[PDB]
């Protein structure tokens, strides 16, 4: 699988995709969740329809889907406590989130 | 000036209990003043470091062990199985104490006490000291009880606050995702509108 | 709790910035 991934000429799909296809007895479109690798053509196809992460631009998001999207993004340490707090406060103020109890 | 009062039963007069008061400055090793009373007469004597050292040398043992035995005997620090016999010759005012062990006894120590012309003064001093220490201990116990009650109340309040906050944590955890979903759905609706306009 | 809130907010704001860049890129084509 690693060798196939390194050679960017094929798409690597998790077995869950085939299991779901069998469950619904139909061809389900690809999603970033099922794709372990993306060929340049598939990468270009997903770039327009889908965000760089496992999130989409057209189809809405649900609780589970947002949880998976947040799982894909890994924690980063480019922020600072003070600036992070300022950004959080600005975000709450902009969208009127001052009614929260916490 | 540490002091210790104990009750003993002399073999000569086992029907009554005598009171032995031992007062020392820093430690029993340096020396101590003992006073034996019975409510009517008192006998006061003193023991110095030289006397203790001589007694330890005569009994041929380390000073530490002798001091420990003296503490166990005079200060009423006896263990679960330790019998001490105190004899006092009033005519000669000779007070000695020994350790009983099965069928053998060891003459642990001996002193020559002398009568005091005013036993009433020493009796009154002892009673006053006892009352003072009783009052001090009662005050300390009351203060400790108050502190314990305050600590218990504060602990209960903090426990309740923690109980509320632990659930508030999960409440916020659940609320944040829903808020993010709503805002992202609005943004994606704007995206869809713009895409449809471009397609048109 | 503070760590969890900070992590969730950072993830959400990053996703929102990605959406905003997509919005801006799509709007840039209107003038064309």
């Amino acid at each position: 699988v690693k060798n196939i991934i390194l050679s960017n000429k094929h798409d690597v799909v998790k077995p869950a995709w085939l299991l779901e296809c069998f469950k619904t007895k139909s061809f389900v479109p690809w999603q970033p969740r099922f794709m372990i690798h993306m060929c340049p053509s598939t990468k270009e196809h997903f770039a327009r329809e889908y965000d760089c992460y496992g999130d989409s631009y057209f189809i809405d998001t649900d609780l589970n889907q947002l949880k998976e999207v947040f799982s894909g993004i890994k924690n980063s340490n480019e922020q600072t406590p003070e600036e992070m707090a300022s950004l959080i406060a600005d975000l709450e103020y902009r969208y009127s989130w001052d009614c929260s109890p916490l | 000036m540490e002091r210790k009062i104990s009750r003993i039963h002399l073999v000569s007069e086992p029907s009554i209990t005598h009171f032995l008061q031992v007062s020392w400055e820093k430690t029993l090793e340096s020396g101590f003043v003992i006073t034996l009373t019975d409510g009517h007469s008192a006998w006061t004597g003193t023991v110095s470091e030289s006397e203790i050292s001589q007694e330890a040398d005569d009994m041929a043992m380390e000073k530490g062990k002798y001091v420990g035995e003296l503490r166990k005997a005079l200060l009423s620090g006896a263990g679960p199985a330790d019998v001490y016999t105190f004899n006092f010759s009033k005519e000669s005012c000779y007070f000695f104490f020994e350790k009983n062990l099965k069928d053998v006894s060891f003459r642990l120590g001996s002193f020559n006490l002398e009568k005091v012309e005013n036993p009433a003064e020493v009796i009154r001093e002892l009673i006053c000291y006892c009352l003072d220490t009783i009052a001090e201990n009662q005050a300390k116990n009351e203060h400790l009880q108050k502190e314990n009650e305050r600590l218990l109340r504060d602990w209960n309040d903090v426990q309740g606050r923690f109980e509320k906050c632990v659930s508030a944590k999960e409440a916020l955890e659940t609320d944040l995702y829903k808020r993010f979903i709503l805002v992202l759905n609005e943004k994606k609706t704007k995206i869809r509108s713009l895409h449809n306009k471009l397609l048109n």
